[PDB]
RNA sequence: AAAACUUUCAGCAACGGAUCUCUUGGCUCUCGCAUCGAUGAAGAACGCAGCGAAAUGCGAUACGUAAUGUGAAUUG
RNA sequence: GAAGCUCAGACGAGUAGGCAGGCGUGGAGGUUUGUGACGAAGCCUUGGGCGUGAGCCUGGGUCGAACAGCCUCUAGU
RNA sequence: UUUCAAUGGCCCGUCUACACGGACCAAGGAGUCUAGCAUCUAUGCGAGUGUUUGGGUGAUGAAAACCCAUCCGCGAAAUGAAAGUGAAUGCAGGUGGGAACGCCCUUGUGGCGUGCACCAUCGACCGACCCGGAAGUAUGGAAGGGUUUGAGUAAGAGCAUAGCUGUUGGGACCCGAAAGAUGGUGAACCAUCUAGUAGCUGGUUCCUGCCGAAGUUUCCCUCAGGAUAGCAGAAACUCAGAUCAGUUUUAUGAGUAUGUAAAAUGAGAGUU
RNA sequence: GAAGCUGCUUUGAGUGUAGACGAUCGGUCUAAGUUCCUUGGAACAGGACGUCAGAGAGGGUGAGAACCCCGUCUUUGGUCGAUUGGAUAUGCCAUAUAAAGCGCUUUCGAAGAGUCGAGUUGUUUGCAGCUCUAAAUGGGUGGUAAAUUUCAUCUAAAGCUAAAUAUUGGCGAGAGACCGAUAGCGAACAAGUAGAGUGAUCGAAAGAUGAAAAGAACUUUGAAAAGAGAGUUAAAUAGUACGUGAAAUUGCUGAAAGGGAAGCAUUGGAAAUCAG
């Protein structure tokens, strides 16, 4: 793959941000995104707010303000009521799951955010949605 | 702001209709590209065209 | 959010100014405006 | 919203004021000094530019400011110039000095052709 | 714009109502504006011509002629003026037809019925 | 050709207000408007708003 | 539309519907939630799950301490033992 | 053959022509008459509130209206309809009740009150029937404390056996009447 | 090693009625309405105009009479 | 015209078939202050030009009323 | 542009040298619409999702747009023939590995890790199957034992719309067979069903570029066929490798060749 | 529900007048340039200067007309008829010695037969032929049981009834991302016409002068058809074999080639003709 399939403008803009990145650093991070960035729909499956919560609170944790990025949906659990202090990056954020990290948490970013705040993608978990569908 | 609502709050004329939220926070790609906290990490830039 | 200022029937700028609404700040998108005018504009075609 | 998703949007497929042929687009809008469509060039796409255009004898030209821009009326100022096709050139490139010298190649040459239309159409 | 539900924007509808329209209606169109003097006097605007009406040509290469209504064709929507005629190759005349609409009353037929038709038009008679 | 062609197509409602709300937004850009063909060269405002 | 299709480019080339107890908390209105869970107060909040549609209440998930009374028709055989040591109670719709 | 439906906003507009033609045809009374409040007779809807086709004749008796006024005033009656928990008695009543005390009849015979039908006669208005008498769902419960003697009930001491004690509630009943 | 003849090229003229433009037509959709006859229907035949052969109109009162309306034609 | 500019190297038959980009036609929405009785469309042409090609622009003649470029939609293409 | 000279040039399409079609020109003329299903891509929302059966509104243009109502469909739970029961072991696990990142030792490398998707394993968790019957009101079930079972749970991912492609059915890419029925006319014919059976014959409309086989395999078959490969591909993901080879060599056993193992040699090599 | 008992409630199958309300038809009323210059046969074109707009839908007029015309908008309106819609008020008769509804019963309750049903044959449980043929808590129908039973629900073999619904016909309306004369109905015109078959039936071809017939006077040649001059036209390169007029195909003129083919391609020469 060289671009991606769809026709977004401001997907496209991450694009062109994130070429620029991948470009004139070495970090592969960015190579990362930019390979996750033109993958096609049904390839970028969504993730949970339970799953990020589980991910970050794992046996050593090692999470403390690390920020979760994703490529991808954050997508609310129900069958959770308790949701911990989060920073989290991703392409779009359910508007339940959106409510529920700002209401009684920490912060939501877009990947523009996270380029201007981490650009080399120091201190974050780089999580993928389940494939299996 | 009765009628879109907002993309946080619930619009009056349209039940539960949030206005849609941009996927990227920032539209103004050239200033975070050109942005400090961007040109201080890039690798020294290559040549542009070249001689043959 | 800013505000704009509010004209008069003579032309002149009114004294009272409204704050922007937030349907303003929503995303441009051409491409999906013109999927959904594709779309919705066919819904006025009386069949032959 | 920004510059560019404005170029995203007008630039590449719609304008009024621009031009598509065979191969090759062509920006007619009057704000424009190359005449051509790009990021760089862009009067709709991009913040304050200045261009210079003809008038029964005389040129005169435009610009913008960033925080009067969201005020079409104007949003443009216009600046005349009547004397010398020199005296023009002096001028043009004096209001663009304290401002970026990536258009007044662009700019300084059109003036000049513009100029020689008076002399043409004097012959 | 038309709002009404009963009248018709079409080309076909309205150009055969146009063209196979009795002589009843055939009358209404043609109707003739009215000189300025007239005009003022009666305070109206059209009216549906008449033979022995005294008119003068507007339009046309007869511009400036006048005359009477000598006949009036509605078949052909045609008007019929004594002196503006076509001189035959034989030898013979031939008069010609000047349409309605190009034509102006200088003079009217006036009759008990064409005084209630302008005093019903809110006129002056 | 049967009278029975698909003639109607639906689309999502959250679409079609996601296009009007971008439509209104894009209304209030002055680049837009000049692009599509209006003049605006001397309108005192993009929004403009006149009196009740 | 056709002119995207191949045709235009081969011219020439010829009753009981189940529910967990990871969701009788989320049954509950918002406002319910915010005041009735992990508040020790005298009365329990009540479920009734026939009324989102609800036949027979499955035990699957980890519950909240707060007490809470459900109403259902039928349950599943460790769903009630759950809810004793969650310090609400079950009792059965008729 | 072939069903099109080409003339769906034709034949909405139909409607539409039709209510506000029959409407203003008995403009001072209601377009939409009142139904009882009914429920769904199955196991998957019986929590249900619906409404139903008239009042059964135990209603109207307790209301105080005869069949026959209640049919001339706009209130439909249903004879085949029995209404047997005397809940179902209550609901329907005072929703007969409360019809009664904001309905105004409009004295015959040129405006002299006869029993008890009305007097003023300004306050015509036609008005949405599920407005003044809406149909409600069932009453639910919140917030109801205790009930311990229900936690030591445990559930299948009930479910599981007596729901094989019905189904060998026949095989019982032969052996009892059996060795008898 | 001409002319005639054949062939090719161009000009002009024939032949033919394509192309373009149009349109009182068709087709489709929607909406509205319910109205034949033994008190002789639908259909058919013969007649009726100043000169009509055509189409409609009409029935020996025969391209109609009575009445109402319009207001001054009809037309080759 | 980041869908852009630039440098370097190798390679080039092709049936069924797989893929991509384009040319042309009728009608629809938008745009070009678009062309036109001082001659639109069409038609002819030992006139000229462009493209590898589908095709396109133009000169002259005839003609007499409408027509096209661009971005999309559409199909009795 | 015409013509001349030299040089070359079998008439095109279709099937399999033929044969079959072609006197010439203009116009018409053949993969269409719809329903189901499937993949893929895109858009909206997301444990939800879909209001166009219906109601409101829109009279100035009104078959549109907009608003409201989720009954319901699909998804959120599986198993069993059915009664009926009905799914985090273990930071909702470990076991190894595994993405980027951090994380350095402050270079990086390497490691420290972390572990996403995952990946394989497994610990298990529910149903069925079998053995056992704590209890609790004949009934009845638990604890516990299987290495039998499920495209099972194990921190849900689907729903709607549009497009492309493939397939099934409707006339079904177009054209073409005798026939048969119904009802009529005349002493065989007519009109409808009919646009039939078509396993075939013929035809099937613009350009350029790129990639490019197969005829024999893998078996299976009642039949033609499919398979299946192979080839050509299309998408996802390992290792910078002894990871390969229509190849040679060396050693090695057995009676130049044989195989295995390893030196030469060229190439980034695998996959589901 | 009938028949006895009770006290509340009620009441027309009527008839003129006035006003309001709507339905339709019938008619009537509807704003503003035809002001100048250029082209043109014609201005409805271009330019200048204005006007109306609840009217800038559409059509006509000698070429793209909001203001020349018909219309469109106001109009869910003003007016004028005609009837009718039934309500409102009013006036007059009516007969009204009245009957009905509901507290109660001290009870009586009639209820559809060759029908239901069973067996049998046909056909798509339903119906039909055939033989038998019922009953009064009976009969039909089901959840149960059990193969019988309880239980539930309904009252067949008599009948009426608007609305939501259907509508390739008829008549009347409004439209179209439709077709544009080999298309669209077979039929845009003299179309179910001419015509064909004994008959049932079958069934075409055919749109376009011009703004106005101004449809070509007159002279001459010819018997005539027609020709040549003329004459009309902005135009006969519009003459009724009529807009535009393509190709196949034919004739004339000019050029060139050719000894049993030609066509085509590459390279140039010659002749013609362009181009920068």
């Amino acid at each position: 793959r060289s671009k991606p399939a769809s026709e977004n403008v401001y997907l496209k803009l991450l694009v062109k941000l994130y070429r620029f990145l991948a470009r004139r650093t070495d970090s592969r991070f960015n190579k990362a995104i930019l390979k996750r960035l033109f993958q096609s729909k049904t390839n970028r499956p969504p993730i949970s707010i339970s799953k990020i919560a589980a991910l970050t609170s794992r046996k050593s944790a090692s999470s403390q303000n690390k920020t979760t990025v994703v490529v991808g949906t954050v997508t609310d659990d129900e069958r959770m009521l308790t949701v911990p202090k989060l920073s989290i990056a991703a392409l779009r954020f359910t508007k339940s799951a959106r409510a529920r990290i700002l209401k009684a948490g920490g912060e939501v970013l877009t990947l523009d955010q996270l380029a201007l705040r981490a650009p080399t993608g120091s201190n974050t978990v780089l999580v993928r949605g389940k494939k299996h569908a | 702001d009765s009628v879109f609502g907002s993309t946080t709050e619930v619009a009056q004329l349209k039940k539960n209709y949030f206005l849609p939220e941009n996927i990227i926070s920032n539209a103004d790609v050239t200033r975070l590209i050109n942005s400090d906290e961007i040109q201080s990490i890039v690798k020294a830039a290559g040549p542009s065209r070249v001689k043959r | 959010r800013p505000t704009v200022s509010i004209y008069n029937k003579d032309g002149s700028v009114s004294s009272e100014t409204l704050a922007l609404p937030f349907v303003f700040k929503a995303p441009i998108r051409p491409d999906l405006v013109r999927s959904v005018h594709t779309a919705v504009a066919k819904n006025k075609r009386q069949p032959y | 919203q920004q510059d560019e998703v404005i170029w995203q949007v007008v630039g590449h497929e719609f304008c009024s004021y621009r031009i598509k042929g065979e191969a090759q687009n062509f920006c007619r809008n009057e704000y424009n000094v190359t005449g051509l469509c790009n990021r760089q060039s862009c009067p709709l796409a991009n913040s304050r530019y200045a261009t210079v255009r003809e008038d029964n004898g005389k040129l005169y030209l435009y610009m913008k400011t960033i925080e009067r821009a969201h005020f079409p009326s104007k949003l443009w100022q216009r600046i005349k110039l009547s004397k010398n096709y020199a005296k023009a050139l002096e001028q043009i490139d004096q209001q663009l000095l304290y401002w970026p010298g990536r258009q007044i190649h662009r700019c300084k040459q059109r003036l000049t052709r513009l100029t020689q239309y008076l002399l043409k159409a004097r012959r | 714009m038309k709002f009404s539900r009963d009248v018709t924007s079409s080309r076909r509808k309205q150009r055969k109502a146009h063209f196979g329209a009795p002589s009843s209606v055939r009358r209404v169109l043609m109707s003739a504006p009215l000189s300025k003097e007239l005009r003022e006097q009666y305070k109206i605007r059209s009216l549906p011509v008449r033979r022995d009406d005294q008119i003068t040509v507007i339009r046309g290469s007869n511009k400036g002629r006048e005359g009477k209504i000598t006949s009036v064709y509605r078949k052909k929507f045609l008007l019929l003026i004594e002196r503006v005629t076509r001189e035959k190759a034989n030898g013979a005349s031939a008069p010609v037809g000047i349409d309605a609409s190009k034509v102006v009353i200088t003079k009217l037929h006036l009759d008990k019925d064409r005084k209630d038709l302008i005093v019903r038009k809110g006129g002056k008679v | 050709t049967k009278t029975w062609r698909k003639w109607h197509v639906k689309v999502n409602q959250n679409e079609k207000r996601y296009a009007i709300a971008s439509a209104v937004a894009a209304s209030g850009v002055p680049s837009l408007l000049l692009a599509r063909g209006h003049r605006i060269e001397e309108i005192p405002e993009v929004p403009l708003v006149v009196d009740d | 539309p056709t002119h995207v299709s191949k045709t235009r480019k081969l011219r020439g080339h010829v009753w009981r519907p189940t529910v967990n107890l990871d969701r009788l908390w989320t049954l509950l209105p918002n406002e319910a939630r915010d005041k009735y869970l992990g508040k020790n107060t005298e009365v329990a909040p009540v479920i009734n799950v026939l009324q989102s549609g609800y036949g027979k209440v499955l035990g699957k998930g980890r519950l909240p301490e707060t007490p809470v009374i459900v109403q259902t028709r039928y349950v599943s055989r460790r769903a009630e033992e759950k809810i004793k040591q969650a310090g609400g109670v079950v009792e059965l719709i008729a | 053959y072939v069903k099109t439906w080409f003339n769906q906003p034709g034949r909405k507009l139909r409607r539409r022509q039709a209510r506000q033609t029959k409407a203003a045809k008995i403009a001072p009374r209601p377009v939409e008459a009142i139904r009882p409040a009914v429920k769904p007779p199955t196991i998957r809807y019986n929590m249900k509130v619906r409404a139903g086709r008239g009042f059964t004749l135990e209603e109207l008796k307790a209301a105080g209206v005869s069949r026959r006024v209640a049919s001339t005033i706009g209130i439909p009656v249903d004879h085949r309809r029995r209404n047997r928990s005397e809940e179902s008695l209550q609901r329907n009543v005072e929703r007969i009740k409360v019809y009664l005390a904001h309905l105004i009849v409009f004295p015959r015979k040129a405006g002299q009150p006869k029993k008890g039908d009305a007097t003023d006669v300004s306050g015509a208005e036609q008005t949405d029937v599920a407005a003044v008498l809406p149909i409600t769902q069932e009453a639910v419960e919140e917030a109801k404390p205790i009930t311990e003697e229900a936690k030591n009930f445990n559930a299948f001491s009930t479910l599981s056996n007596e729901r094989a004690y019905a189904r060998y509630a026949g095989a019982r009943a032969a052996f009892q009447k059996k060795r008898a």
